[PDB]
């Protein structure tokens, strides 16, 4: 279906999860948050292996 | 502003510019496949968007 | 002889930076550390500032 609608907002400083922001944000903040969740935050209730 | 018997040096003010848009934006454009994201429907996303 | 302007010597730095700016902006177009240390956190400032 033509759908008449298309978006390209995931490329740049827009929504755009660009490599620099993804690298820094993930590898620092989400790493710390995941270690905190695993350690004393919970394994079977919070963000789990799945 | 160039005449024989004197300096006729012209700066490459925009040569460097175009040689800066080439690599950075060429590589950001050719960064995996994040160029497109249809913002898919909730009912079906794998069959039509990705 | 007539006195030079006290910054012609530093004018080479700008042209050096420029023709590095063309393709080889890296300092000396080479990498060397003798006393400074590189710290690995996540691909060590990932992939050396993304190549």
């Amino acid at each position: 279906a033509n759908w008449r609608e298309r978006s390209d907002l995931t490329v740049t400083v827009g929504i755009g999860n660009m490599n620099k922001d993804q690298q820094m944000l993930h590898l620092m903040r989400i790493w710390e948050m995941a270690q905190a969740v695993v350690g004393g935050g919970g394994l079977g209730v919070l963000v789990s292996e799945q | 502003n160039e005449r024989p018997g004197k300096s006729g040096i012209v700066s490459r003010d925009v040569q460097e510019t175009v040689d800066w848009i080439m690599p950075s934006l060429m590589k950001v454009f050719t960064s995996g496949g994040q160029v497109v994201k249809y913002e898919p429907d909730t009912a079906e996303d794998v069959e039509q968007a990705e | 002889t007539p006195q030079l302007s006290g910054e012609v010597y530093g004018m080479l730095d700008r042209l050096e930076a420029d023709r590095g700016k063309r393709t080889g902006i890296t300092d000396r177009t080479r990498g060397l550390d003798q006393n400074t240390l590189h710290s690995n956190q996540a691909a060590m400032s990932v992939n050396q500032l993304m190549t």
